[PDB]
């Protein structure tokens, strides 16, 4: 190790020159003050940047896991729309498997799920990519299940979803098959209440349900709204017969990504007076379960090497300091989204105030943790220590002003007893944030601001050795801290890690 | 929260 690090990631603090209901900028911060002069750098902490959609602001989960990871951990929906995008279904390695073991097989593919653009636990856009892909795949026979919606979009919405689906199988595929309609209240279940799921197996199982077909299917859902049974509780349509019926040795792919409400059906299919059929396959859009042996299309970010995994590799031990509130985030966040600690890693709790809301005490614990990294600071075990400081989050979330100007002076003047210790033990300081809060307490009507924001926020460094630079095609993200804090420990980056180092050695 | 990148981590805390 050619440099010895400490990190703090500030919760909830952004860059802004917008003063009004600034709580950072109206705080006493002499000490952040100095630091975010010279040479510093501003990085993205929202959004695309950090792998969410566009125009979404950041958060805990999402801005440690990026810190942590060194690359973007693209979120579900990001991830299948870029595919969708990029014509990448027809080289998904698990769809290629789902299809070849159809064409192999009996030539029989099934696609299920939530059919609307409510966006919260499907997208109807995904599932005609995956048609438009099956039928480049070649599959023989491909039939579809419609759960009918309702409640992610409006609870007459369901037959504009049908006719979609009916006129795109019909003129725009030329491929593919209706074959059941029935509403999420029986299809999507989580509250195990298989009565309810019941009538969506059986409807997919055994054509129990009303006959319809695509003449008059339409028709059948609108004499359902005008008896008040609206998308959410469409009891079953069906269609195409036994052909549509879900058969022994058929394929079957769930296309929600959303995991909580498909698992329910889907076990029922992978794992009543009916005949259960037998050899299915299931797979899911995404992971499930990981208990159930379903392939998934996008399975979970592996994301190995992550900075606590990759230092450990390395033979450097680590220290993880947080506050109750905040120590998911420097550990399973942190960590990579998962309850893992790696070799020579320490961790460490520092209990918060028992108070009814943190505004009441809202310099937390504060400096409590910062105790605990100056006491690491003066042992010097460990070339790579960590922190987060709780309070501009925690009570930015109270929407309390003046709480949330405390709660940035506290945590200055934390920044300071730790900045003076590195400076007295030998380690390089940078200082970042998982995202903004505490710069926006106040809506433009003078109203309270609870939320994160879309700001930057701050990346500095106390070694003067090393100038800050920009990537080649992007603003710099959460995801090059971990490479650039490599780089001044003169370690080595890993290939998983595809965040670049933001600092040039002079 | 089951796997990075899921559902919960489009609003997280
Ligand atoms: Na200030
Ligand atoms: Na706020
Ligand atoms: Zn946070
Ligand atoms: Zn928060």
């Amino acid at each position: 190790v050619a440099n010895k690090v400490c990190l703090i990631v500030i919760d909830g603090w952004g860059v802004s020159e917008d003063p009004y209901g600034n709580a950072i900028l109206n705080a006493q911060t002499p000490v952040m003050d100095k630091l975010c002069s010279g040479n510093w750098a501003q990085i993205e902490a929202h959004g695309l940047h950090v792998g969410l959609p566009e125009g979404l602001m950041g958060n805990s989960e999402v801005g440690h896991l990026n810190i942590g990871a060194g690359r973007v951990i693209y979120q579900d929906i990001v991830r299948i729309n870029l595919a969708v995008k990029n014509n990448k279904f027809v080289t998904n390695e698990s769809l290629v498997d789902a299809c070849d073991r159809a064409k192999n097989g009996n030539g029989r593919l099934h696609l299920a799920g939530l059919v609307s653009d409510g966006g919260v636990h499907s997208h109807i856009d995904h599932m005609f990519a995956l048609v438009k892909a099956i039928k480049e795949l070649g599959v023989p026979e491909l039939y579809l299940h419609f759960y009918g919606d309702g409640r992610d979009t409006s609870p007459n919405s369901g037959v504009g979803f049908l006719e979609q689906t009916l006129e795109f199988l019909e003129k725009t595929t030329g491929y593919g098959k209706l074959a059941t309609v029935v509403g999420r209240y029986y299809a999507m279940d989580r509250d195990n209440r298989w009565e309810r799921i019941n009538v969506a197996y059986e409807a997919m199982i055994g054509g129990v349900g009303e006959t319809s077909d695509e003449a008059g299917v339409v028709e059948v859902v609108r004499k359902r709204y005008a008896a008040d049974e609206t998308d959410e509780f469409l009891k079953p349509i069906i269609l195409q017969g036994e052909k549509g019926r879900v058969q022994n040795d058929d394929t079957i792919i769930f296309f929600d990504y959303r995991a909580d409400r498909m698992r329910e059906i889907s076990a029922a299919m992978g794992m009543s007076k009916l005949a259960h059929p037998s050899n299915l396959q299931v797979y899911g859009m995404t992971q499930y379960k990981a208990e159930f042996p379903f392939k998934s299309l996008f399975p979970p970010a592996s994301n190995k090497n992550v900075l606590a995994e990759w230092l450990a590799e390395q033979k450097v031990s680590q220290f993880h300091c947080a506050e109750t509130e905040k120590y998911a985030h420097v550990t399973f966040f942190f960590n990579g989204g998962l309850e893992k600690q790696f070799e020579g890693e320490e961790r460490c709790l520092v209990p918060s105030p028992k108070v009814a809301t943190y505004d009441l005490q809202p310099e937390m614990s504060a400096a409590g943790v910062a105790d605990k990294m100056i006491e690491q600071l003066e042992a010097g075990t460990h070339p790579f220590i960590m922190c987060n400081f709780a309070p501009p989050d925690m009570v930015g979330h109270t929407g309390v002003y003046e709480a949330a100007v405390k709660a940035c002076e506290a945590t200055d003047i934390a920044i300071g007893r730790i900045y003076e210790a590195t400076q007295k033990h030998g380690y390089s300081l940078m200082v970042t944030a998982d995202h903004g809060n505490a710069e926006k307490m106040k809506a433009p009507d003078g109203g309270k601001h609870t939320a994160h924001t879309c700001y930057r926020v701050p990346l500095t460094l106390s070694h003067p050795g090393f100038k800050f630079v920009d990537p080649a095609d992007r603003h710099p993200a959460l995801c090059d801290v971990a490479p650039t804090v490599l780089a001044i420990m003169g370690l080595p980056q890993p290939a998983e890690m595809t965040g670049v180092s933001i600092v040039q050695k002079i | 929260x089951d796997y990075p990148g899921d559902h919960c981590y489009l609003y997280g805390t």
